[PDB]
């Protein structure tokens, strides 16, 4: 009868960047959605497989959390279907999704006056990225068909660039924190009731 | 694995490492420009030094991918874009003497000073000193002494300099595969492999000289008037037939006929408009005029400002303690920040530049999702052309009592127009063949049509010919009076104030048109239409990623460059100094000068 993590994830101290998403297994607890869906600053408050307050009336087998940082154009993409940037190269959306979005601002604390360069993206991979699936990976990138034996330069790049977060930036280019709720229920028990 | 699939990662690659990169170099340019301090000059310098790096870095690796394999045209003009090496193409030695004599000319321009004749200590500069004689003085030994020390203490300097300037710029554009350094730049204008729209480098020469021709008659007629006035304030001085003398022509070069005003008037007692009294009764401050510029450009469709702009842009004086630079700009800094650095005064002066410069800013969040390297206007002329139209909509009476500043009971006239306008055609039309013929010097001494034993002596043929203007004093070739304006003596392409000029009046007439404007071009306002924002920011929204004729095509519907929108604008005055010259000689004799008698 305890209650899920409410302020352990939202509430958090920093983020994961996007590329290594913590996923968070929120399981065997009642969960506080009823009420923290009326906070409301959240920039992208969409769920999109179930009803918002009505979803406490359902118990779930294993609620996955899944929590990252991104931008607002970054926003538009953790959505099914879409493939954007980030949707295909790290963190996409099942074609089947069923579970919920939130995304708030965040400028006030994940960007800082010098280029946090902390929360980052993978730009480039071999391969589009298949649903919920997490690459942590820093394989160099073999665009040139050259052997890159780790080697950093042509035709083969860092998988990773660091958004140069700053306070100063264009709402759409701004920090947003974002927590993806992947709600699963089938055969295996269901305790995330509500 | 294909060329151009590396090419495009390439700049993928390129383009993230450089929002970053220029994102620190306008920050600290920002930092500097706003709170002036030796340190952020350290910075501002560091920083613009790391993207110079990094710009250098990246070109090299670009050459790496040949265009010839590349069939993207988008891709194809970033990489060509990124490709030209520029003055890295001459030997190291050599470029370091043409970065020597760049600078060496320029602090001889903004540190050049003439002393009077009774005192050795007591100097001016150009600016502000001989600039605030050649703008306001009436007396003409004042002037001439300004006008001719000017160009014996500091274009005898740059004489030398300018002559070892063009043997270099010339290696460099010929080391580029231009014919000379004039075709480098006409290659601003060059447009290549796309069917209907192509343009060539010295087709910019044909139009602007067929362009020209016919702007011919405007001018004849303006010049005459100028002279029947100025004759009358200068009678033992002003041929009724010949040329105007150089040093009485406004500025200290005769780039604008401006400060002639004064002398020209038609109606010299009919009421000038001017609502900065308005503004001041009303309690304006500067948050309201940068309100209202982006109250204008929401009329007819356009985004408000972002909240970053109104945060970060400064709008005012910062009072005594910090200095600043107020020159008004227009930052368009990337990643989705834009700002504005005006030290506004509550006057219409600065009313009028803030629709200008929120121009500026409306066209960079237009192309803003453009990639990195295609966020700029379609040629050299777009920027300053879409600022200009927003002040001829702004201007307007029309638009002044829309706004609550011009009162319902004012009474536009036959006279007063015709003031406005002859102010107009003494910045716009006058400048017009100064700038063709000035240019025209530079394009062929870069192609060799001109030896250095006939500088000078060609340049003022050049000035009695096209313009007008004859030289109150004899020159030798040890001057270089082309050097002594701003831009010849600091690297810079001329022509696109003339391509501007022609730009915006193309600009204002076709909006005028989609905006359903009756009457004569001058006094429309395209505020509360709609359509033509949709018009313009169908040409907004693309940046250079299309051919420049294309962009233009957008807004006018026609592919060239044209006059008849500058000589409708101006027909109204145009008939009227075809009647006030009807008791004049029209055209000059270039033979007759001051000095000679
Ligand atoms: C123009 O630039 C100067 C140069 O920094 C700014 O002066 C700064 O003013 C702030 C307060 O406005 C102060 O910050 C101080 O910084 C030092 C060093 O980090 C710190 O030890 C102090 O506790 C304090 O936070 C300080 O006077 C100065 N900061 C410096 C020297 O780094 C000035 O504020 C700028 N003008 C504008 C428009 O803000
Ligand atoms: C030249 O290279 C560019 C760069 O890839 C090519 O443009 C690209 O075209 C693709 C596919 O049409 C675009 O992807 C699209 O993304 C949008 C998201 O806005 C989505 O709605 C579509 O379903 C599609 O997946 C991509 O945006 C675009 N690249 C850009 C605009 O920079 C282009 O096709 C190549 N050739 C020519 C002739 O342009
Ligand atoms: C910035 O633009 C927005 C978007 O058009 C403006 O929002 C409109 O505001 C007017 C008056 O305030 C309303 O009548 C409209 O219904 C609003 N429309 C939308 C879509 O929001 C907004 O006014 C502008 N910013 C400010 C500060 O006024
Ligand atoms: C653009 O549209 C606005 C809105 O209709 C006009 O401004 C109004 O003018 C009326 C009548 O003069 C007055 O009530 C107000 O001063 C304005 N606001 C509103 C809400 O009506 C404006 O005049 C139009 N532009 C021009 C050039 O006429
Ligand atoms: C001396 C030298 O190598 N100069 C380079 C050349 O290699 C390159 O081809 C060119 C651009 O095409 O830029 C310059
Ligand atoms: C302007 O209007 C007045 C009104 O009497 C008229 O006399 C004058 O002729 C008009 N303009 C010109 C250029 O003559």
């Amino acid at each position: 009868t305890n209650l899920c993590p409410f302020d352990e994830v939202f509430n958090a101290t920093t983020f994961a960047s996007v590329y290594a998403w913590n996923r968070k297994r929120i399981s065997n607890c009642v969960a506080d959605y009823s009420v923290l869906y009326n906070f409301a600053p959240f920039f992208t408050f969409k769920c999109y497989g179930v009803s918002p307050t009505k979803l406490n009336d359902l118990c779930f087998t294993n609620v996955y959390a899944d929590s990252f940082v991104i931008r607002g154009n970054e926003v538009s993409q953790i959505a099914p279907g879409q493939t954007g940037n980030i949707a295909d190269y790290n963190y996409k959306l099942p074609d089947d999704f069923t579970g919920c979005v939130i995304a708030w601002n965040s400028n006030k604390l994940d960007s800082k006056v010098g280029g946090n360069y902390n929360y980052r993206y993978r730009l480039f991979r071999k391969s589009n990225l298949k649903p919920f699936e997490r690459d942590i990976s820093t394989e160099i990138y073999q665009a040139g068909n050259k052997p890159c034996n780790g080697v950093a330069g042509v035709n083969c790049y860092f998988p990773l660039q660091s958004y140069g977060f700053r306070p100063t930036y264009g709402v759409g280019h701004q920090p947003y924190r974002v927590v993806v709720l992947s709600f699963e229920l089938l055969h295996a028990p269901a305790t995330v009731c509500g | 694995s294909t060329i151009e699939e590396q090419a495009k990662t390439f700049l993928d690659k390129f383009n993230h490492e450089a929002e970053d990169l220029f994102y620190q170099s306008s920050l600290a340019s920002w930092n500097y420009n706003t709170n002036i301090t030796e340190e952020n000059v350290q910075n501002m310098n560091n920083a613009g030094d790391k993207w110079s790096a990094f710009l250098k870095e990246q070109s090299t690796l670009a050459q790496m991918y040949p265009l010839q394999e590349i069939q993207n045209l988008t891709v194809k003009l970033q990489l060509q874009a990124l490709q030209q090496n520029g003055s890295s193409v001459l030997s190291e030695d050599k470029s370091k003497r043409l970065n020597t004599i760049l600078n060496t000319m320029s602090t001889i321009y903004s540190t050049g000073k003439v002393c009077n004749p009774d005192n050795p200590q007591e100097c001016l500069l150009l600016e502000p000193g001989l600039n605030e004689i050649m703008a306001n003085s009436l007396d003409y030994n004042e002037r001439l002494w300004a006008w001719e020390s000017w160009r014996s203490e500091v274009g005898k300097q740059l004489r030398p300099l300018y002559e070892e300037y063009v043997v270099l710029k010339n290696e460099m554009a010929r080391a580029n595969h231009y014919e000379d350094y004039g075709d480098y730049w006409r290659g601003d204008y060059e447009v290549n492999g796309v069917d209907g729209y192509d343009y060539s480098r010295g087709q910019l020469i044909e139009d602007v000289e067929h362009t020209f021709e016919e702007i011919k008659p405007l001018y004849e007629h303006l010049h005459a008037y100028v002279r029947a006035k100025l004759m009358n304030a200068y009678p033992s001085y002003i041929s009724p037939i010949g040329c105007l003398p150089a040093h009485l022509l406004g500025d200290m070069w005769g780039r604008f006929w401006t400060n002639l005003y004064s002398l020209t008037v038609p109606f010299g007692q009919k009421p000038n408009i001017d609502v900065t009294d308005a503004m001041v009764d009303q309690a304006w401050d500067a948050q309201r005029i940068f309100k209202e510029a982006e109250k204008f450009f929401v009329s007819v469709g356009l985004p408000n400002m972002t909240q970053g702009f109104w945060e970060n842009s400064m709008l005012t004086d910062p009072g005594n303690v910090q200095k600043a630079v107020c020159h008004p700009t227009a930052w368009d800094l990337g990643k989705g920040d834009f700002r504005i650095l005006m030290c506004t005064k509550v006057t219409m002066d600065d009313f009028l530049t803030a629709h200008h410069e929120m121009g500026h800013i409306q066209y960079d969040m237009a192309y803003a999702a453009q990639p990195f390297l295609l966020r700029n206007g379609a040629n050299e002329g777009f920027h300053e052309a879409v600022g200009e139209i927003m002040s001829l909509s702004a201007a307007t009476p029309k638009h002044l009592k829309s706004i609550g500043l011009l009162s319902p009971d004012f009474q536009e006239d036959n006279e007063t127009e015709i003031n406005f306008l002859l102010k107009q055609a003494l910045t716009i039309v006058g400048t017009l063949p100064f700038t063709y013929m000035l240019e025209k010097w530079r394009w062929m001494v870069f192609k060799g049509e001109i030896p250095k034993d006939q500088w000078m002596k060609k340049w003022w043929e050049m000035k009695r010919e096209i313009v007008g203007v004859v030289e109150p004093v004899p020159h030798d070739e040890t001057y270089c009076d082309p050097a002594s304006l701003f831009h010849v003596s600091n690297d810079y392409s001329f022509i696109r104030y003339y391509t501007r000029t022609l730009y915006q009046f193309q600009f204002q007439e076709a909006l005028c048109q989609a905006a359903k404007h009756e009457g004569p071009l001058h006094k429309c306002d395209i505020s509360n239409s709609t359509e033509a924002g949709q018009k313009l920011f169908n040409m907004l929204r693309l940046g250079k990623s299309e051919p420049w004729t294309l962009a233009l095509e957008n807004v006018v519907g026609a592919k060239n460059m044209n006059v008849r929108p500058l000589l409708n604008y101006f027909e109204p005055l145009f008939t009227w100094l075809k009647d006030q010259n009807k008791n004049s000689f029209v055209g000059w004799s270039t033979d007759w000068s001051p000095y000679a008698d």
